[PDB]
RNA sequence: AGGAGAGGUA
DNA sequence: GGGTATTCGCCGTGTACCTCTCCT
DNA sequence: ACGGCGAATACCC
């Protein structure tokens, strides 16, 4: 769900 | 990870391993030492207690 | 011999082993430089045997260290010792932390609604597999066949006293149903089975966002527990009825989620000049009664009596008396709470944070079976009064405003005085970017802005009423009851889609200035193909890059074990709130809730409140806040 | 999950996992004394809710007797 | 139930070799670049 | 709008405002005109040499050493192939013809160099050089029975690519690629000084390789910075074999130099053509690079300016005159199709031929040497068929429908030998780039690892004889857009400003904007219409085939698209085929350029029809001088790729007036010449009851009674009859021991019968080997002496049916021992078929000459040796040559597999409902699984009782924004009620001037497309008039569609209010809901992902050999992977005794397994886990090595 | 029985 | 002698499942 | 292909  | 690079020194150095943990109690396929396989050790102090 | 074995193959062959060719390379040259050495041959082939010895010896105990490729028949490197235990496909994993299991079976998952939280539907065929000693023994038990033999020849024929022994040996032996990735262990969860007919397994609609399941396409392995102590087991620590709060947080994860949510939403809203506005009811057998006869609204203000007791924060049990003023909607939900709660939980809206401070409550002030049965009933409501609303989506519930057209060529004038200063080279970087994407993003927020204000609201004139009501519009109604939906997908629908993004990362100067209901063009619908291949890409690429932080984190912490109620220890560390340095983003309460304290908490005038060693819940973190402690 | 509550039992026994242990000594116990194979096929329950719910009944058994050294 | 392979000459053993480091080139302190010279006959050393 | 044969028995309203300025070219004019390249000459394209040619043309004269002996290449011809495309997967061969050569050899009096070839022994022939597989019709090849596709490939188009590598400053590199050859490359460094490199050699100087003139004081001449000064005060090499041994001792480790070993590796690494290549596009990608023309246009060896030019290239790049190339371009990209690939690998292996003739010309020593016993063929047949079998874009065909056909015919991969993997690549390999537009589809790609790697060809698009893809244009001359198609390609476009499709004309073709929307350098633009140079020919020029596949394109999620496109490659095709009612114009387009209708080649009418032919009088005076009659053979009941079914059927009647083109049949999913592969249902978006909860689906049970989505599914089982070691394997019924009552379904023989209904467990067909030795334990010698059993001297390997399966027989094929007498049954079997196969040929054959004696006397009664005195004699030769081959096998139609002697087929076919747990879908990215069939008295109902079909959640359209879904629901309805305006007028007064009427207000009334009706006759409005009683079907092109005013026209039109919500009733109470729901008529579509095949329990079956754990895949008995992550959740519950047995005593602790079988079906307990097997086998093989692994009791 | 290549599902 | 400053090699890169042909 | 880490060796403090 995070990545950027 | 890195199986050759730890075999070798484990080799070397005549390591020991206590089994102690909970991976290494899987692949010889016994109880890991946490939830119910502490639980059991636990209440089976007392009853060599209880029979004494 | 085993271990490199030399199994048949279809037709006269042998699929032999790597170990055997290895094996051979390296006897045939040993016995080569043996009688090579018996005959005094020179040494400058002596050696050169020699230096091939070494090569075939190193070769069988792992190729590629030193050598190039030593490679067989079908140009692909041979298979050394030192690769049947190391790598993704060696034995430590594959095999030691692997192990493929009997009692197992497979099968596509469907929905199947009228479930208990603690049930699983598991068809015939399958529950006739996995449990089919189980049924031999019951079988020769109570006189049905005398050696196993005609047992296991009753079972294929499938006869009719099989198929109710087998009723009653899965009746309470439970089932664990595990997901594709257990991301965690959520990812399995004890269940009971009941046979139904078909092929595929129902899985109650609660458990579905543990197990991170829908219904196009997944599919689930089943195991059964063997012994009683795997039996116990199930029941006590993984039934699914125990697995109520997340274990990242404390928060519920059986709240009602999608449809459940919107019929709940739908029914407890308001509408102010209804029919039967104003009565006065007594009960719910009241309301019940009177609804059913179709002559009084659900969203009609109503007045009703109560009379139950409330458990607050200290424990202590007050009496809730009086006449209150509900709706029609919102007081038929008063059969479900149980004795403990509040009639001021329901007495709202019911959006989807609110169920789920009231499965929250349910569970500290009443424990675990109240707030099971509380969320299966709660389940039923929402599913029934969705249905009975007939609520449905149209395009005419994407209402596009109308100013869109007057400031969109407000937003076009002023690019073109923009290029217009360019042209005279009174600008560079700016009068061909950064200012036509500001006027550009500006006006994509004024048009997502016009695009509430006609969803939302509505218009009624009857008795001079000519004023502005919340709407009872689908689209609308879907995204603020938290159901399904956000701000910005209602914003592509009927609003503009503005601008977009080319896979480097900058904006690509022309915005879309259309949605999806009036339809996009070709070199529109072009540039949109960017950032959706992009994000595609990522998504598929990422799993790998955090599956693997996991596989090091559980390495890493594995042995950590709670062995011991207390050390005895008086160190700890500073907590406060973690604030940006502009402003707090957290609570210290919050921050504080469920640690133990290390040491004292005294107050800034010199008297203390909470001793060390005190395991801080909610009902002492209040006094942390109330008393102006900080740290 | 019908009439057997792991909430009616942890009003008696720790820890969840201190059930697990001596409900399966129960059950054990219960097993190697008959329980089946003349009678009751149909007519009985299964060791293992039988043993977990005289725990919460305060009933045959507490968790000092569920030894019989 | 194993067997085995009497050789006839006598053979470094890889990994004792070419781990990184080598607990054969550090024993007599010489850089592996010359162990593999040695091992695969292309120099000499004096034993004595 | 009429005017076709089945265009005319049910016309489709068609919307857009669009003109038709192109029509879609031919679809599989990919694979079909790139082997014609390979294989055939044509003057009018200009390809006077066919490529198989130009490949011996060029490698031939071998003169092994100075012999008298030299071959020259005359001609060659390409035979005739043994069976037809029909046969070889009836058999199990491959539709190969063998290729003849003509070679001359030359020789003289072995003088003193006098022209020692040049006299006598002028000796010529034709001679056999190998197979060589023929594409059928359509695209496909036969390869060992089964079909295949051989996909295209995108790769590196040779030239010198100024590459940059941004991580430094001044990194600059330079690589020259081949065709084939090695890679020289330079580069830089912010130093300042050039380097080189060879393959993957180190990196030595530059200069180096600039020895070839070596020369330093004529290198400066020639060459102004200190960059080379850093070199050439770099090169310690002065003369010319010393920088040679130098770059020598890259080229080899270890190796000494030499004098004449060490100059030939030079001077053959890049000017040796017959091992290096640049190929007539890197010498023209060379010559456009740098610029000059200074070497020629055939000369495809690095020359060598074409070093020194790189050189200073490079260094100008370095310095700011240039610009560095892009990789991603696809100008930089060419593809290379299945003709190319098969004539690199028939150049590799006849440089093996080539190779080893002129070698065994010498130790050949006889008389009269002829040119047939020094070449062989072996080399080349071997590599072809090498190819064809394992190569990697040489792949199995998706069938499944037609559609998964045509889209795999079209498809370009990145991958396979000479391109990327699908790990070394990613996130920019992967993108679309803006030259991807008209060229490949921007949607359709795989949605796992493959993504942006598959890329299949866009709708207009077209490899053009370089290989780079074209997309066509039209010219816009003097501010005026005309009508001159243009191809385009990549590099072309780079310089021209193109509009869309949509753009707004007036009249004159003129742009009526001044500020449109452009696409100016591939990137998007706001600019003046005075600058536009071109415009597109359609709007689906951007798309792919199957992506236009799907209405209401413009409203949808490309995400969503994308999973639309790509799903209805997977759906199963029905019973009997249903048009969609909502469709874009292009199912026909799909269902005929794919070769499953058939096609009439000639004006003709119809003589005769059933289910196996169609006869057609060829009508002479309008056509070719045709045979005079035209025979269609009709399939039937076929098995596909997937176990699926094709099927043909007869759309015409006798007596039918035929044109050509019409389409006289129907095949594979398709209904009146349109694709069909699913059903229009009548969907209610509403949620139910928690039965469409997430995505499920909620059915009606009108729906599996009616037989909407039910399948044929053929399965093939085969037996072989082996000749093994210890006794042959016979097939005869002579079962030992096996039940009586079991022997009744087989015949004489031991095989079943055609048409028999066979359960799961039965016998198919019996075979039995021999076995001896029993010697069976104590055990059966204690009781065994109480029945007395009989010895068995044989056993039994008959075939049995699986497990679950069922059906009915439809099919049995066998080929007997080759090479051998059968007895008075196999040879008798055998005669008879040829008796009847034969018959069947004389009876086809006894019609043929029959109807063409028919017209013979039919121009005559009303000199007779013209047309008539010649089609006799032909057709006897038919039936000669189909008589002998229908039974001139090898007695099994091939090698029948040396070691095994009858190999007999048995086909099953079985008919499969829909039901809780299959997956459905429709055209717009919506999928979901069936949860429940509801009974029809429980569904919502409209207010005159008409119950409804599906019902599907309203919640997941605005989170996914695919609104195309709702408007086609929409539109659905609208045609829903124009089909019943017109079933209300035919059950009154059914004359053909009222249907005449209402057809003009169903048809006419809403767009400017006119049907335009008077020109069907009275007989022909009551056939369309009756098959319109579904609905009026209307076609939305894919970004040129309908409207919303249309829609709300329409639904007036039909009765309804203008949006698709009407009244629904309860059907458990009969009361209305409140707020009208939405109703309308999607088209949905059943995908291959049934959950029959997909279920799967196991409790004990059979293990592994070396770890002794289960095995697994259902499909020998699987059992499920209990992996790394599942045993982290049970360590995180604590689940200590449920770990412990599904490590040890449910896989692989051997003597546990047994003991808790027994225990269970016993009701005992015990419990010893000792320790798992593969624990034994770790520490086994890590003694193996030199290493000592051990248990221990620990007492200290 | 095992391995390769190719495709697909979640 | 001491201390960087490239240079080159080694080890790593998510889970479960289905199908086909081809080789041994 | 990419990254990060570690032993090796050559070029200046
Ligand atoms: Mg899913």
């Amino acid at each position: 769900q995070l990545t950027m | 990870q890195e199986t050759t690079r730890v075999l070798t020194e484990a080799s070397i150095n005549s390591q020991i391993d206590n089994l102690r943990g909970l991976k290494e109690n899987v692949l010889i396929g016994r109880l890991i030492p946490a939830g119910t396989g502490l639980a059991v050790r636990k209440e089976s102090a007392k009853i060599e207690k209880m029979r004494e | 011999p085993d271990l490199r074995p030399l199994v048949p193959i279809e037709g006269g062959r042998f699929a032999t082993s790597d170990l055997n060719d290895l094996y051979r390379r390296v006897i045939n040259r040993n016995n080569r430089l043996k009688k090579l050495l018996d005959l005094n041959a020179p040494d400058i082939i002596v050696r050169n045997e020699k230096r091939m010895l070494q090569e075939a010896v190193d070769a069988l105990l792992d190729n590629g260290r030193r050598g190039r490729a030593v490679t067989g028949s079908n140009k692909r490197p041979l298979k050394s010792l030192a690769d049947m235990i190391k790598g993704k496909q060696g034995r430590f994993r594959q095999n030691l932390l692997g192990k493929r299991v009997d009692y197992s079976g497979r099968s596509v998952i469907t929905v199947g609604p009228s479930l208990r939280l603690h049930e699983c539907g598991l068809p015939k065929k399958m529950a006739l597999e996995l449990f089919k000693p189980f049924v031999y023994s019951k079988l020769r038990l109570g006189g049905h066949a005398t050696t196993i033999k005609q047992a296991k020849r009753m079972v294929e024929l499938e006869e009719a006293v099989v198929w109710d022994i087998l009723e009653t040996v899965i009746n309470e032996h439970p089932v664990l149903l595990n997901r594709a990735p257990t991301l965690h262990r959520l990812g399995i969860q004890a269940f009971e089975p009941r046979l139904i007919e078909g092929k595929a397994i129902q899985l109650h609609p609660l458990v579905c966002a543990a197990f991170n399941a829908d219904f196009d396409g997944d599919q689930m392995a089943v195991h059964v527990p063997l012994t009683v102590e795997s039996q116990l087991e199930a029941r006590v620590l993984m039934m699914s009825t125990n697995n109520i709060l997340s274990p990242a947080s404390g928060q519920p994860i059986i709240t009602p989620t999608q449809d459940i949510v919107l019929g709940l939403y739908y029914i407890t809203r308001e509408k102010e000049g209804a029919r039967g506005e104003g009565k006065l009811f007594s009960s719910y057998e009241d309301v019940s009664r009177a609804y059913n006869s179709g002559t009084i609204d659900i969203h009609a203000k109503i007045k009703l009596r109560i009379d139950r007791q409330v458990f607050d924060t200290k424990g202590n049990t007050y009496n809730e008396k009086g006449v209150v003023n509900t709706t029609v909607g919102r007081a038929l939900l008063l059969n479900i709470l149980p004795e403990g709660l509040s009639f001021s939980l329901l007495n709202k809206v019911l959006v989807k944070k609110e169920i789920s401070k009231i499965i929250n409550q349910a569970f500290r002030v009443l424990g675990g079976k109240a707030t099971v049965v509380l969320a299966d009933k709660l389940m039923y409501a929402g599913f029934k009064y969705s249905t009975l609303s007939g609520v449905s989506v149209g395009v005419d519930d994407m209402t596009i405003p109308d100013n869109k057209e007057a400031k969109i060529e407000e937003a076009e004038k002023e690019i073109k005085q923009i290029t217009e200063q360019y042209q005279s080279s009174l600008i560079t970087e700016n009068e061909r970017y950064n200012n036509i994407i500001n006027i550009w993003s500006k006006t994509s927020d004024e048009v997502g802005a016009s695009m509430m204000d006609a969803i939302s609201k509505d218009t009624v004139s009857i008795n001079g009423e000519k004023k502005e009501i919340e709407s009872f519009n689908s689209v609308y109604m879907m995204a603020k009851s938290g159901a399904r939906g956000s701000y910005n997908q209602m914003r592509q629908l009927a609003g503009m889609r503005g601008l977009m993004a080319k896979p480097d990362g900058t904006m690509i100067e022309t915005a879309i200035t259309a949605n999806f209901r009036e339809g996009l063009s070709v070199l529109q619908y072009f540039t949109s193909t960017h950032g959706a291949r992009k994000g595609l890409a990522d998504t598929a690429l990422k799993t790998a890059n955090a599956g693997y932080l996991t596989r090091r984190l559980v390495d890493v912490a594995q042995d950590l074990v709670v062995i011991e109620e207390d050390c005895g220890t008086d160190d700890g560390l500073m907590f406060s709130a973690i604030v940006e340095d502009g402003e707090v983003k957290v609570p210290l309460v919050e921050r504080a809730l469920g640690r133990t304290l290390a040491a004292d908490v005294v107050t800034e005038k010199g008297v203390v409140l909470l001793e060390a060693g005190t395991l801080l819940d909610e009902n002492l973190v209040e006094l942390l806040d109330d008393n102006g402690i900080d740290m | 999950m019908a009439r057997v509550t792991v909430e009616d039992c942890l009003d008696k026994v720790e820890t969840r996992f201190d059930l697990v242990v001596l409900a399966s000594m129960r059950a054990n116990k219960i097993l190697k004394n008959g329980y089946s194979e003349s009678m009751e096929n149909e007519k009985k329950e299964k060791a293992t809710v039988v043993a977990l719910r005289e725990i919460a009944e305060s009933e045959i058994t507490s968790e000092q007797i569920l030894r019989n050294e | 139930r194993m067997g085995h392979i009497d050789l006839v000459c006598p053979v470094v053993h890889i990994w004792y070799l070419k781990s990184l480091p080598s607990r054969i080139g550090l024993f007599l302190d010489m850089p592996l670049k010359n162990v593999e010279k040695v091992l695969y006959f292309e120099s000499y050393i004096v034993t004595d | 709008m009429s005017y076709s044969y089945a265009e005319k028995k049910r016309i489709r309203k068609e919307f857009g405002v669009l003109p038709h300025i192109l029509d879609v070219p031919y679809l599989l004019s990919i694979q079909t005109e790139s082997y014609k390249k390979f294989l055939t000459v044509d003057a009018a394209k200009g390809r006077l040499h066919s490529g198989l040619e130009i490949v011996l043309k060029q490698s031939f004269p071998v003169e092994s050493k100075n012999g008298q002996y030299e071959l020259h290449y005359v001609d060659y011809q390409i035979g005739e192939p043994t069976f037809d495309e029909t046969e070889c997967q009836v058999r199990g061969a491959t539709y190969d013809a063998p290729l003849n050569v003509k070679l001359r050899l030359v020789v003289y009096n072995k003088d003193a160099l006098p022209n020692e070839k040049i006299v006598e022994d002028i000796r010529e022939e034709y001679v056999y050089m190998g197979d060589i597989p023929l594409m059928t019709t359509n695209g496909t090849f036969i390869i060992n029975g089964t079909e295949r596709v051989v996909v295209s490939q995108l790769h590196r188009s040779p030239g010198a690519f100024f590459s940059k590598d941004d991580s430094e400053e001044g990194a600059f590199s330079a690589r020259i690629i081949p065709y084939r050859g090695s890679w020289l490359d330079f580069e830089f460094d912010s130093k300042g000084i050039i380097w080189a490199r060879i393959d993957r050699k180190r990196k030595f100087c530059a200069t180096v390789i600039l020895k070839a003139l070596g020369y330093t004081q004529e290198q400066i001449l020639e060459n102004r910075g200190r960059y080379i000064s850093d070199t050439l005060k770099y090169d310690l090499t002065r003369n010319t074999d010393e920088a040679l041994v130098e770059i020598y001792k890259v080229l080899r480790p270890g190796d000494p130099p030499a004098a004449a070993s060490v100059k030939a590796l030079f001077e053959g690494l890049f000017f040796i053509e017959s091992r290096y290549s640049l190929s007539d596009i890197g010498r023209m990608k060379l010559n456009a690079r740098l610029g000059s023309d200074k070497v020629s246009k055939d000369i495809y060896t690095l020359e060598n300016s074409d070093i020194v030019g790189v050189i200073e290239e490079l260094i100008n790049i370095r310095d700011g005159k240039g610009k560095v190339d892009d990789i991603d371009h696809l100008g930089n990209r060419r593809v290379r199709s299945v003709g190319e690939m098969v004539e690199n690998q028939f150049r590799i292996g006849l440089y093996r031929v080539e190779k080893g003739i002129r070698e065994s010309m010498s130790l050949v020593h006889k008389d009269k040497l002829m040119p047939k016993d020094i070449v062989n063929s072996k080399p080349i047949t071997a590599a072809i068929k090498e190819f064809f079998t394992s190569g990697a874009l040489s792949q199995f065909m998706d069938q499944d429908n037609p559609l998964s056909e045509v889209t795999h015919k079209r498809r370009i991969s990145a991958l396979g030998p000479g391109g990327l993997s699908r790990d070394r690549a990613g996130f920019e390999v992967r993108d679309v780039h803006a030259t991807h537009y008209g060229r490949l589809c921007p949607i359709e790609t795989p949605e796992g690892p493959n993504i942006g790697l598959i890329n299949s060809l866009a709708s207009y698009a077209r490899v053009n004889d370089y290989g780079f893809l074209e997309a066509p244009y039209r010219k816009v001359v003097d501010g005026k857009v005309t009508d001159e198609i243009e191809y385009l390609s990549a590099i072309d476009e780079d310089n021209y400003v193109i509009a869309q499709a949509s753009t707004k004309l007036d009249e004159n073709n003129h742009f009526v904007e001044d500020i449109i929307q452009c696409r100016s350098g591939g990137e998007a633009i706001f600019t003046e219409s005075s600058r536009v140079q071109y415009m597109d020919v359609s709007a689906k020029q951007m798309v792919s085939a199957a992506a236009a596949l799907i209405p209401f394109l413009e409203h949808d999620d490309a995400n969503r698209v994308l999973m639309g496109a790509n799903m209805q490659r997977q759906a199963v095709p029905t019973l009997k085929s249903e048009k969609p009612l909502v469709g874009t114009g292009m199912e026909k387009i799909v269902a005929r350029d794919s070769g499953n209708c058939i096609i009439a080649r000639n004006v003709g009418e119809v003589a005769e029809v059933d289910s196996n032919r169609i006869v057609i009088k060829v009508d002479t005076e309008k056509s070719q001088t045709s045979n005079l009659v035209d025979i269609y053979s009709l399939t039937k009941f076929k098995r596909s790729n997937k176990n699926t079914c094709i099927n043909q059927r007869p759309i015409v009647n006798v007596g039918d007036k035929v044109e050509a083109g019409d389409i006289l049949a129907d095949g594979f999913a398709t209904d009146f010449g349109e694709l069909s592969l699913g059903h229009n249902l009548m969907v209610a978006f509403m949620p139910w009851n928690g039965y469409n909860f997430e995505d499920s689906i909620l059915l009606s049970e009108r729906i599996v009674k009616d037989d909407k989505y039910t399948s044929i599914h053929i399965e093939e089982f085969t037996c072989v009859a082996r000749d093994t070691k210890l006794g042959p394997e016979e097939i005869t019924a002579d079962i030992p021991n096996v039940s009586e009552s079991s022997l009744a379904k087989l015949d004489e023989s031991g095989i079943v019968h055609i048409g028999a209904n066979v359960e799961a467990g039965d016998i198919l067909v019996a075979k039995i080997t021999p076995k001896a030795e029993q010697q069976l334990t104590p055990e059966e010698r204690l009781l065994r002496a109480i029945f007395n059993e009989k010895a068995s001297n044989v056993v039994d390997s008959s075939l049995r049916m699986p497990s679950g399966t069922s059906g009915t027989v439809i099919n049995v094929q066998v080929f007997e021992n080759d090479k051998g007498g059968k007895s008075k049954r196999a040879l008798k079997i055998e005669k008879e078929l040829i008796d009847k196969a034969r018959k069947d040929f004389d009876e086809e054959f006894a019609v043929i000459e029959s109807v063409v004696k028919s017209s013979i006397e039919q121009e005559v009664v009303g000199e007779k040796v013209q047309n008539a005195r010649e089609y006799y004699e032909e057709a006897k030769i038919a039936i000669d040559a189909k008589f002998e081959a229908k039974k001139k096998s090898i007695t099994q139609s091939n090698e029948l597999s040396p070691g095994v002697l009858k190999t007999v087929k048995v086909f099953v076919a079985i008919k499969k409902r829909i039901q809780p747990g299959d997956k459905m879908a429709g055209r717009h990215g919506n999928k979901g699984v069936v949860s429940r069939v509801l009974p029809v008295e429980d569904m919502p109902y409209m207010e005159d009782g008409t119950p409804v079909d599906v019902c599907l959640n309203p919640l997941g359209i605005p989170s996914r924004m695919n609104i195309g879904q709702i408007l086609e629901a929409h539109l659905g309805l609208a045609s829903y009620g124009l089909g019943k305006k017109i079933e209300k007028t035919l059950e009154k007064t059914r004359k053909a001037a009222e249907l005449r009427k209402t057809l003009e207000e169903v048809y006419n009334s809403v767009g400017d497309k006119k049907v335009n009706l008077e020109a069907l006759n009275d007989e022909e409005i009551l056939t369309l008039c009756d098959n319109l009683k579904g609905g009026v079907p209307i076609a939305t092109p894919v970004f040129d569609g309908a409207k919303e005013e249309d829609i709300k026209s329409l639904l007036k039109i039909g009765g309804f209010a203008t949006n698709g919500q009407m009244k629904l009733f309860d059907g458990r109470t009969g009361k209305p809901f409140d707020r009208h729901v939405t109703v309308g008529y999607m088209y949905m579509l059943k995908l291959d992902h049934l959950v029959d095949d997909k279920m799967h329990a196991r409790s004990t079956g059979s293990y592994s050999l070396v770890t002794q754990q289960p095995l697994g895949g259902k499909a020998q008995f699987g059992g499920q992977r209990f992996g790394e992550m599942e045993v982290w959740a049970l360590q995180a519950y604590g689940a200590a005794y449920t770990l412990r047995e599904m490590l040890t005593v449910k896989s692989d602790d051997i003597a546990g397994r047994s003991k808790m079988y027994k225990n269970i079906v016993d009701g005992k307990l015990t419990m010893n886990v000792d320790v798992p097997e593969s624990f034994n086998v770790l520490r086994n093989e890590v003694r193996a090595l030199g290493i000592d692994m051990d248990f221990d009791y620990s007492s200290e």
